[PDB]
RNA sequence: UGGGAGAGGGUGGUGGAAUUCCCGGAGUAGCGGUGAAAUGCGCAGAUACCGGGAGGAACGCCGAUGGCGAAGGCAGCCACCUGGUCCACCCGUGACGCUGAGGCGCGAAAGCGUGGGGAGCAAACCGGAUUAGAUACCCGGGUAGUCCACGCCCUAAACG
RNA sequence: CCGAGGGUAGGGCCCGUGACUGGGGCGAAGUCGUAACAAGGUAGCUGUACCGGAAGGUGCGGCUGGAU
RNA sequence: AAAUGUUC
RNA sequence: GCGGGGUGGAGCAGCCUGGUAGCUCGUCGGGCUCAUAACCCGAAGGUCGUCGGUUCAAAUCCGGCCCCCGCAACCA
RNA sequence: GCCCGGAUCCGGGCACCA
RNA sequence: GAGCUAGCCCUGGCCAGGGUGAAGCUGGGGUGAGACCCAGUGGAGGCCCGAACCGGUGGGGGAUGCAAACCCCUCGGAUGA
RNA sequence: GAAUGCCGGCAUGAGUAACGAUAAAGAGGGUGAGAAUCCCUCUCGCCGUAAGCCCAAGGGUUCCUACGCAAUGGUCGUCAGCGUAGGGUUAGGCGGGACCUAAGGUGAAGCCGAAAGGCGUAGCCGAAGGGCAGCCGGUUAAUAUUCCGGCCCUUCCCGCAGGUGCGAUGGGGGGACGCUCUAGGCUAGGGGGACCGGAGCCAUGGACGAGCCCGGCCAGAAGCGCAGGGUGGGAGGUAGGCAAAUCCGCCUCCCAACAAGCUCUGCGUGGUGGGGAAGCCCGUCGGGUGACAACCCCCCGAAGCCAGGGAGCCAAGAAAAGCCUCUAAGCACAACCUGCGGGAACCCGUACCGCAAACCGACACAGGUGGGCGGGUGCAAGAGCACUCAGGCGCGCGGGAGAACCCUCGCCAAGGAACUCUGCAAGUUGGCCCCGUAACUUCGGGAGAAGGGGUGCUCCCUGGGGUGAUGAGCCCCGGGGAGCCGCAGUGAACAGGCUCUGGCGACUGUUUACCAAAAACACAGCUCUCUGCGAACUCGUAAGAGGAGGUAUAGGGAGCGACGCUUGCCCGGUGCCGGAAGGUCAAGGGGAGGGGUGCAAGCCCCGAACCGAAGCCCCGGUGAACGGCGGCCGUAACUAUAACGGUCCUAAGGUAGCGAAAUUCCUUGUCGGGUAAGUUCCGACCUGCACGAAAAGCGUAACGACCGGAGCGCUGUCUCGGCGAGGGACCCGGUGAAAUUGAACUGGCCGUGAAGAUGCGGCCUACCCGUGGCAGGACGAAAAGACCCCGUGGAGCUUUACUGCAGCC
RNA sequence: CGAUGUCGGCUCGUCGCAUCCUGGGGCUGAAGAAGGUCCCAAGGGUUGGGCUGUUCGCCCAUUAAAGCGGCACGCGAGCUG
């Protein structure tokens, strides 16, 4: 579930935190962590290129295995389920019978101590990874590759999933978490089941400070600025937009589609997203 | 109150130093310029 | 002890008919709708027809003056978990009973909260009619909602 | 010491009264509609919700104290 | 089709 | 100061582009109804705010004047 | 200004303006 | 030119004392089981009071100043954005 | 001769202001030409979580000694951070380097860019992080973990012995990590002692006392003891740790696991080496003595040590080397490990200041400057507050006087906000313990609500804890009586005034460095929208980055702004979205038909229909997209008003809720409340000049150095002022500015004058020159008015101004 | 316009008189008392408060009376702001 607080401070009145029920190991695998290089939203020119970023808790990167097809037929045991501060999803620690240890994102229903495997021959079971073409049409699926051997790109967020809708040649048809209908190549791997920690979105940050812990610096409205800064800048007292609502760089921000029309992947998207 | 000059030897040598100047087209033009004017010091003095 | 009938309840799963939308084919001058019409939809190729797809909701015939439950109420089909209940036998306990202010639970619909879901339907709402008017009845649209999970609300011509 | 009571401070119940406001009752022959009673000219009532000058309408579910 | 009918 | 207006009883056309004033309602006379409303058939009523001027002719074009809406009235 | 349009002239279509 | 200032990055450091007493846990009560109630334990928090530290609210002084922004009295934050 | 001209020089203001914290001085004795100012002594005051002491920046000889006083020093100077000179900084162990990585920087390979250059995996560089071997004392005028003395330790090289498959930049382990809280045991540090050691002291009424006063330790190898950290052992299998591996990882079996063993730290002890006071002597910083100094017991006790300890929590907490292990080439007369021995051990820093007179502030400048130590007592605690130890200071002009006035301070009869824009300011209140505490509420709160009582000292009785031993002592919480004193017991210092009621913002936060701290920004939360990943978006010509080693429960953009209850109608215009038709549509295609030239083949030019994208037109959608949400006339059996109607217009005519409002012009609307009196305030009404629903609407507990209104308390705010204090002002000695200044021999009135006259006219008044004072004038000073206009002057900003460009299509 | 600081308050006044009071008068539709109205008169006097930034004004309570106006709408090298 999601844990609440009594209002013993103003902020604690609404703050909710994850329950951390599923977490079985409270420190990572030392040989699976490298330092995460905090950027502050700055690129190699030293320029902010994504505004309002920096100052969050220090983190260690946990190396996640987004291939899995790396180890076909070598089963693994789910040793523990751990916190990962770099993603919404929990991660599961795999002890391969090989003796290799790797991380995966923890699907919903994974129980520590169970056994998973990857490959065409694998059982259609929560935690296993197969190429899409060998997965029954209709099963829920996460950590999906988008092109063969290129890595799991789709459905990795807490609670998310994709569902296989049908097949057509070398391609299967997935419904992405967004509701889009895309053709994804059949030889692309995917782990059956949905990603765990579905309660993640029910979390109320509760106070300004919590956002700051997440490295999210305060966002300031255009309307709060001056004409030098933003299309919505200036005006005497409060002002309505007074033009079509715009980004700091001038382009319209209410409805203006921005996916490039002539994208080569257009042939593969059947139906643009849901709501 | 805290004023603008806050001496720091490493800062001084790394910013205005001989090697910093030589490392850049502008810096070399400075050195060229101060040599042409015949400055006694091409670069700010600093005790390392 | 042994047997019974049943839409009693909860969970999981699954089947076909229909409506809608989408894709393909084929086809053309209207379709729809009413008291009559208009709005609406249609040569930007609609209706009607065939194939494929997606999704949600309700389960036709059986079906009854029927069955079950304390009441609200419960209807495709399968399994699981579970309540009541009747009958046979005349085996066991020996009045252990009845009712029940408070208390506790349950309680159709609508409604509310947080997430999902959204085909059909449809408060509000828009339009077309009717009309003296028509903030209505009729027609074309259409949002909550109707559906699921969890938590509230605790009303009723909750009636025999 | 206790002590009538006086004084200070803060509560509780009650009563009178108050600009204005909310509906209620009553008032021989005001204004607008015609919701209900005959299938009352859309059967009615109903709990609820939303809406509308007003009666009321509509959705959802119920009831017959309805159909003939 | 068809709204309404002053009071005792 | 600048723009717009004034026409049957009411609310609005016509003016720009001179000659011929129109629409809904109201009012009046008939019908229908026991009667009333609605409905149906017919009809009256504006010399166009006022006074000037232009024109053969002015609701109409042009000037004053009387009203009536609107907008402005800022810098110390 | 010219060409493409309809029942000399309104349609319009593009373009020019010292 | 970022030795001032603004943001971020890496790596260290600092925050007297006192107050309030969340969750949890234990025991008791409760019930079919529960919820839940009670006491104890516990030690949460952009929680409270208040130094250092960071501020700069009001007033007064200063105004060729001690000072090109300072001093005094007050006053804000002070485990956190 | 003028340019607020330029450079220089010298005047005026002027013996004026000032001489830089109000912590404070007095005397005696030295020195010297000269002394308030230098040295010495005594007395006095100031700091003492410093105004004392270590360290790091930065500074760069300022350090020490001799000799100086021209200048520097806000005065003086014999003195000095000043002048001249001489001296002074000593390391294998401290800091940095010959070690390691962090961001970042650089950069074989590689990528990009007219040039210059930009990037870039490894690698290299990069520290206040990791790693690493020295502690105590003595010595110098000046250095000392550096020299010396004692006791210790590290690496490198060689050698001897013992031992082993030795061997690396490769594999693995370890290094290696957060926040808050916290156990045990120690140490640093502290308090006490009737015990130990000590020069002495008995005063002024008393005390020869268990009197007073001083001191009662520091370092220490191995071993030992205590306290802690780290850590399983064995076997078999093996496909993983880009080769190999006996290591590591995974599987199995065995044994044992709040132990132990092994190992490493801390602390104690410890051969030994040091230290060692008051006092009064000699000094004038130190010495000698004390002294064979003593070197003990009890208590308090860390935030520090064992430390990589423990628990809980979520926001989930560097790297790399040293080090250990595994093997690879290799090599196994080698090599490594262990013990011992001999030898070897480099470069740079080291003075001094360092919360300041030596750093940053032009100054010996009331400002700024990171880390550690920071004693005692008492006040609940404490780094707070008062006093005080060690130690350091009296702030580099003084002496007087005792005016106005100013500053900072103290008290005040009666009154008590009557002050004023405003209780501005200053009173009041004030800590702790106990009693007690309302509306409302989101059940936390509002709370320190409000309000009240207590508080010292003495004696008697007594409860529990720590330490020890279960006792004595010491220490820590209490409880109960009976008393004493004073005006008063947190007797000094430090330490809330309270309440009622509105506006705005939910809240903690943030902001215009240096006139605005707020109602502004942020904020959790809500919604819209874009984005399928080589994402969108952003920075860049690009490469490349950020986004993100993320993936729609995610990322960008926008508005709104906890929460509650809500968020209506308009899609005609603009925006965005959808629409394979139609309309227009550029280059290009096409080439009917015409032309220039040529004797000609030919060469060359113009060129219609038709084909031909996006965009625009056109058809729809869309409001938490830009935005918009009417007018006139009539009507109720009293008046008044209009539920109702008529009609024009609109894309549609403002719903709920609010309303004279941070919005109301008229306006101090009207009425009600509060006041003796209320342009403010609160509650209402509604013809809302000109509220209204995410530029959100109406509410909202709590919160606020926000802005209103009111009451109690208390006051020098005031009636209305008085007195007192200190620092200035004043006088004397020392030093001695400034802006300003056409020149000046610079009066009043009434006139006149370019319209406000010391300067002109007429009259009047007036001996010459100062000092303290006050500010009416000199259209006083300052600043080439910042308002306004002007200039075909400039810049920032905007858009459906013009015209380009990037970007996108 | 190479600067004449701008409302209101406060403080300090000083002048005018078209006199608010006090003093002296005439006329009165002046019985007395008390008023009206004009004349003479500037010596003195001319209050405290509620509201507002206010001047002004209204209001409370008084008063003999609660005067009006000039002085750069007197007065910021006097203060306030
Ligand atoms: C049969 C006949 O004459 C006729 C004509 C036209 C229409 C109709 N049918 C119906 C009329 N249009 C009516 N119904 C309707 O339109 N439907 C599609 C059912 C309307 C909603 O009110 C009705 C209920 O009034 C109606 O049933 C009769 O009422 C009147 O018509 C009506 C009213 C209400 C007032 C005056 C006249 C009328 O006709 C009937
Ligand atoms: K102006
Ligand atoms: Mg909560
Ligand atoms: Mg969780
Ligand atoms: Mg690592
Ligand atoms: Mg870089
Ligand atoms: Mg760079
Ligand atoms: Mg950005
Ligand atoms: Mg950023
Ligand atoms: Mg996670
Ligand atoms: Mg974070
Ligand atoms: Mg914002
Ligand atoms: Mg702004
Ligand atoms: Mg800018
Ligand atoms: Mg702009
Ligand atoms: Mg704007
Ligand atoms: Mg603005
Ligand atoms: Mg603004
Ligand atoms: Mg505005
Ligand atoms: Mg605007
Ligand atoms: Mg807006
Ligand atoms: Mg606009
Ligand atoms: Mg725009
Ligand atoms: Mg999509
Ligand atoms: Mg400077
Ligand atoms: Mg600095
Ligand atoms: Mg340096
Ligand atoms: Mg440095
Ligand atoms: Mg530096
Ligand atoms: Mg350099
Ligand atoms: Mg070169
Ligand atoms: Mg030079
Ligand atoms: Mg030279
Ligand atoms: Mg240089
Ligand atoms: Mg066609
Ligand atoms: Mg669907
Ligand atoms: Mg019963
Ligand atoms: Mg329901
Ligand atoms: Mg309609
Ligand atoms: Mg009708
Ligand atoms: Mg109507
Ligand atoms: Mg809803
Ligand atoms: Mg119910
Ligand atoms: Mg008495
Ligand atoms: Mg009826
Ligand atoms: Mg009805
Ligand atoms: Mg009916
Ligand atoms: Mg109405
Ligand atoms: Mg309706
Ligand atoms: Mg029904
Ligand atoms: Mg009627
Ligand atoms: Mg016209
Ligand atoms: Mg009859
Ligand atoms: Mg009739
Ligand atoms: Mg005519
Ligand atoms: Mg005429
Ligand atoms: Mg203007
Ligand atoms: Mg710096
Ligand atoms: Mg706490
Ligand atoms: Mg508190
Ligand atoms: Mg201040
Ligand atoms: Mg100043
Ligand atoms: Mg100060
Ligand atoms: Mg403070
Ligand atoms: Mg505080
Ligand atoms: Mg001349
Ligand atoms: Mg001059
Ligand atoms: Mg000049
Ligand atoms: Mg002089
Ligand atoms: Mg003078
Ligand atoms: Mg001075
Ligand atoms: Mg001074
Ligand atoms: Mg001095
Ligand atoms: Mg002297
Ligand atoms: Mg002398
Ligand atoms: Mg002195
Ligand atoms: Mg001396
Ligand atoms: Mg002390
Ligand atoms: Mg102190
Ligand atoms: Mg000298
Ligand atoms: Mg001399
Ligand atoms: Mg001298
Ligand atoms: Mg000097
Ligand atoms: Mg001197
Ligand atoms: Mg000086
Ligand atoms: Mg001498
Ligand atoms: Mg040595
Ligand atoms: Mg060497
Ligand atoms: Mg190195
Ligand atoms: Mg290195
Ligand atoms: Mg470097
Ligand atoms: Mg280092
Ligand atoms: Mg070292
Ligand atoms: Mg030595
Ligand atoms: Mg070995
Ligand atoms: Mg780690
Ligand atoms: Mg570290
Ligand atoms: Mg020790
Ligand atoms: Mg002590
Ligand atoms: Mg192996
Ligand atoms: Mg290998
Ligand atoms: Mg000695
Ligand atoms: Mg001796
Ligand atoms: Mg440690
Ligand atoms: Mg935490
Ligand atoms: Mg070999
Ligand atoms: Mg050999
Ligand atoms: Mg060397
Ligand atoms: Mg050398
Ligand atoms: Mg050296
Ligand atoms: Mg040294
Ligand atoms: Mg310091
Ligand atoms: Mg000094
Ligand atoms: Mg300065
Ligand atoms: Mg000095
Ligand atoms: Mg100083
Ligand atoms: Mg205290
Ligand atoms: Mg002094
Ligand atoms: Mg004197
Ligand atoms: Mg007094
Ligand atoms: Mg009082
Ligand atoms: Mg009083
Ligand atoms: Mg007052
Ligand atoms: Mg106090
Ligand atoms: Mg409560
Ligand atoms: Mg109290
Ligand atoms: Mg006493
Ligand atoms: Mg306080
Ligand atoms: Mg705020
Ligand atoms: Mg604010
Ligand atoms: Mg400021
Ligand atoms: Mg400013
Ligand atoms: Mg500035
Ligand atoms: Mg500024
Ligand atoms: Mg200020
Ligand atoms: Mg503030
Ligand atoms: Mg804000
Ligand atoms: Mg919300
Ligand atoms: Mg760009
Ligand atoms: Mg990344
Ligand atoms: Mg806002
Ligand atoms: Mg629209
Ligand atoms: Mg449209
Ligand atoms: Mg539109
Ligand atoms: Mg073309
Ligand atoms: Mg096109
Ligand atoms: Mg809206
Ligand atoms: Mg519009
Ligand atoms: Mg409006
Ligand atoms: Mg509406
Ligand atoms: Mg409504
Ligand atoms: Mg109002
Ligand atoms: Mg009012
Ligand atoms: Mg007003
Ligand atoms: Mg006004
Ligand atoms: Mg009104
Ligand atoms: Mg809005
Ligand atoms: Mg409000
Ligand atoms: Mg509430
Ligand atoms: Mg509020
Ligand atoms: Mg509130
Ligand atoms: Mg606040
Ligand atoms: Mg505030
Ligand atoms: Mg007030
Ligand atoms: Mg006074
Ligand atoms: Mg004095
Ligand atoms: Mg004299
Ligand atoms: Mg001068
Ligand atoms: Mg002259
Ligand atoms: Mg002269
Ligand atoms: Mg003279
Ligand atoms: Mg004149
Ligand atoms: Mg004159
Ligand atoms: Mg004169
Ligand atoms: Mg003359
Ligand atoms: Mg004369
Ligand atoms: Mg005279
Ligand atoms: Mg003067
Ligand atoms: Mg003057
Ligand atoms: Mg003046
Ligand atoms: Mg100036
Ligand atoms: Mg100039
Ligand atoms: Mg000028
Ligand atoms: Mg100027
Ligand atoms: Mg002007
Ligand atoms: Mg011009
Ligand atoms: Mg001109
Ligand atoms: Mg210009
Ligand atoms: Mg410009
Ligand atoms: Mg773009
Ligand atoms: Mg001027
Ligand atoms: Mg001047
Ligand atoms: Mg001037
Ligand atoms: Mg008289
Ligand atoms: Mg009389
Ligand atoms: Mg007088
Ligand atoms: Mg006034
Ligand atoms: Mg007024
Ligand atoms: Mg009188
Ligand atoms: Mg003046
Ligand atoms: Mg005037
Ligand atoms: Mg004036
Ligand atoms: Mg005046
Ligand atoms: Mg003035
Ligand atoms: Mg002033
Ligand atoms: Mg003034
Ligand atoms: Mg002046
Ligand atoms: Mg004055």
């Amino acid at each position: 579930a999601v844990k609440k607080f009594k209002p013993y401070t103003p902020s604690r009145r609404f703050m909710t935190v994850a329950d951390f029920s599923e977490i079985t190991k409270t420190e990572p695998e030392k040989s699976l962590v490298k330092p995460l290089k905090k950027t502050g939203g700055r690129n190699n020119q030293g320029r902010i290129t994504v505004r309002f970023r920096g100052g969050g808790h220090k983190r260690l990167y946990r190396i996640i295995d987004f291939k899995r097809w790396d180890k076909v037929g070598i089963p693994a045991k789910v040793a523990a389920i751990e916190y990962d501060p770099n993603r919404s999803a929990r991660i599961a620690l795999l002890h391969y019978v090989d003796g290799e240890k790797r991380y995966i994102i923890a699907p919903d229903g994974l129980q520590v101590g169970q056994q998973v495997v990857a490959g065409p021959d694998a059982p259609i079971q929560v935690g296993n990874a197969l190429p899409l073409r060998f997965i029954p049409v209709g099963t829920v699926v996460h950590a999906v590759e988008l092109e063969p051997k290129k890595g799991a790109k789709l459905a990795r967020a807490a609670g998310t999933s994709a569902q296989i809708q049908g097949r057509e040649g070398d391609y299967v048809i997935l419904r992405l978490p967004s509701g889009e209908l895309r053709k994804v190549h059949g030889e692309c791997y995917a782990t059956v089941g949905a990603v765990g920690n579905a309660d993640h979105k029910n979390i109320v940050l509760g106070k300004a400070g919590r956002s700051r812990w997440l490295g999210r610096r305060p966002h300031v409205r255009g309307a709060a600025m001056n004409p030098v800064d933003h299309p919505h800048g200036g005006g005497e007292g409060r002002a309505p937009r007074g033009r079509p609502p715009a980004s700091p760089w001038g382009w319209q921000t209410k409805g203006l589609k921005t996916r490039k029309r002539r994208k080569p992947s257009s042939r593969f998207i059947i139906a643009r997203r849901k709501k | 109150m805290k004023r603008t000059w806050q001496p720091n030897r490493r800062k001084r040598a790394k910013t205005h130093g001989f090697r910093a100047r030589m490392r850049t087209p502008g810096g070399r033009k400075v050195l060229k310029r101060r040599r042409q004017k015949g400055r006694w010091r091409l670069t700010p003095a600093v005790r390392k």
